């Protein structure tokens, strides 16, 4: 186990909407849970976009998950992560 | 699935004492996703604690929560009689599930029941069935024995009991025992007796009537 | 003030269907996620279904998936639960519950609505007086009804202190029975009128029974 580094970014603001992306990088092994939460409740699969769990080239893995939200409601959305028994929650940066 | 268990199943405590309620999760639940609810007998639940340790709006300070991982605790310091309720923990780490709940009863001084017996009404008697009711009003603790005797013959299998929830104000119980007989069997006997044994009575109390009064 | 008011429960045949609704007020409804939670009689709380404030995220408990559908109309401040292929284990009080902003939790609950799933017919009760013999106790025997519930008041609600309405008991016949008692000063017996008001909505029975010696 290598603990994942988590970074949350905002991008592609348009039409009152914005994309929030949660990136988990340089973790091992490949098995990881990554999902957006809304008021603490996990979003379904169909409302999120999923990156593959891919090797770094440094012997670890990385992935990402993104979802499209209304600009202004960022505080209600958090990125949730479970990796080999440990869990964490990260907010959208403000 | 994450399953929540709660201990103890029931908790009997006097006012002013501290109640300690435990909740256990079958797998790790982050502290942000653990909540506690209070449900008084005839009411809807209300949110007590969210995020394991935060008090919800209007919740007094004597309610407190803590814990992380798989073990969580609800503390009610200085119990009050109105705190009689069932307490449920709840997680939404994965789906939404509740623990089975812990009932918290209020302890109080022994109080003897006032006993009353009621004959069947003449109206019910039109109809071919007879119901004899025995009332045990405002007593504590809840353990009580009620026995039916007709013509001093102990009855079995033909009565049903019903008990109020512990009163929120005075923490007492009330109980009813209902003896059911056919109009035929009722008019073939004369003395109808209700006999109750309780901790607050030095000796058993019998209420009775004669068919016709 | 936040208010949620459920309606639409009742008696339904197994395999039948029924639509529950929840009317919200006191807050911007379209900005909160909403839930259904149920409680089987004398049983614990069981989360049923969740819908997000724009209906994008929807979840159901495994025990109802495929049979229940949750939906909302934000323009009418309304939450719905469509129940199909109902089973006996679906019998419960169904609560409407709001989901808390940011930190979650069921932070407000409706008053609940009762859904009974059975192929037994509606029957109204008979109401018999429990007559004071010769502080006094008197009451009313509400016998042989289906389904729950029955409500009892005294003097149209003007008599409230000292009233015990016992939980209904299920008879071997499959019909419910209940008694309601009240204690009063024996001085009041000559001057005061005592009427018990029994209402069994499922069978359209309202009865007022005056109880006298
Ligand atoms: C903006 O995002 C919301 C929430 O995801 C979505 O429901 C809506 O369709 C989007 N609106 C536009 C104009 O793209």
């Amino acid at each position: 186990t290598v603990p994942p580094m988590v970074n949350v970014t905002r991008s592609e603001a348009s039409e009152g909407n914005i994309t929030v992306t949660c990136r988990a990088s340089s973790f091992y092994p490949r098995n990881i849970i990554l999902t957006w939460r809304q008021d603490g409740v996990s979003l379904s699969h169909d409302t999120q976009q999923w990156g593959d769990v891919l090797p770094d080239g440094n012997g670890t893995y990385q992935t990402w998950v993104a979802t499209r939200i209304c600009r202004g409601e960022e505080q209600r959305f958090t990125c949730y992560m479970e990796h080999s028994g440990n869990h964490s929650t990260h907010p959208v940066p403000s | 699935e994450i399953v929540l268990t709660q201990s103890p199943g029931t908790l009997s405590l006097s006012p002013g004492e501290r109640a300690t309620l435990s909740c256990r999760a079958s797998q790790s639940v982050s502290s942000s996703y653990l909540a506690w609810y209070q449900q008084k007998p005839g009411q809807a639940p209300r949110l007590l604690i969210y995020g394991a340790s935060s008090r919800a709006t209007g919740i007094p300070d004597r309610f407190s929560g803590s814990g992380s991982g798989t073990d969580f605790t609800l503390t009610i310091s200085r119990l009050e009689p109105e705190d009689f309720a069932v307490y449920y923990c709840q997680q939404y780490g994965s789906s939404f599930t509740f623990g089975p709940g812990t009932k918290v009863d209020i302890k109080r001084t022994v109080a003897a029941p006032s006993v009353f017996i009621f004959p069947p009404s003449d109206e019910q008697l039109k109809s071919g069935t007879a119901s004899v009711v025995c009332l045990l009003n405002n007593f504590y603790p809840r353990e009580a024995k009620v026995q039916w005797k007709v013509d001093n013959a102990l009855q079995s299998g033909n009565s049903q009991e019903s008990v109020t929830e512990q009163d929120s104000k005075d923490s007492t119980y009330s109980l009813s025992s209902t003896l059911t007989l056919s109009k035929a069997d009722y008019e073939k006997h004369k003395v109808y007796a209700c006999e109750v044994t309780h901790q607050g009575l030095s000796s058993p109390v019998t209420k009775s009537f004669n068919r016709g009064e | 003030e936040v208010q949620l008011v459920e309606s639409g429960g009742g008696l339904v045949q197994p395999g039948g269907s029924l639509r529950l609704s929840c009317a919200a007020s006191g807050f911007t409804f379209s900005t909160y996620s909403m839930n259904w939670v149920r409680q089987a009689p004398g049983k614990g709380l069981e989360w049923v279904s969740y819908i997000s404030y724009r209906s994008r995220t929807i979840y159901y408990a495994d025990s109802v998936k495929g049979r229940f559908t949750i939906s909302r109309d934000n323009a009418r401040n309304s939450l719905y639960l469509q129940m199909n292929s109902l089973r006996d284990e679906d019998t419960a009080v169904y609560y409407c519950a709001r989901w808390g902003y940011g930190s979650g939790g069921f932070d407000y609950w409706g008053q609940g609505t009762l859904v009974t799933v059975s192929s037994a017919s509606t029957k109204g009760p008979s109401v018999f007086p429990l007559a004071p013999s010769s502080t006094a106790a008197l009451g009313c025997l509400v016998k042989d009804y289906f389904p729950e519930p029955v409500t009892v008041s005294w003097n149209s609600g003007a008599l409230t202190s000292g009233v015990h309405t016992f939980p209904a008991v299920l008879q071997s016949s499959g019909l419910y029975s209940l008694s309601s008692v009240v204690t009063v000063p024996s001085s009041s017996l000559g001057t005061q009128t005592y009427i018990c008001n029994v209402n069994h909505k499922p069978s359209n029975t309202k009865v007022d029974k005056r109880v006298e010696p």
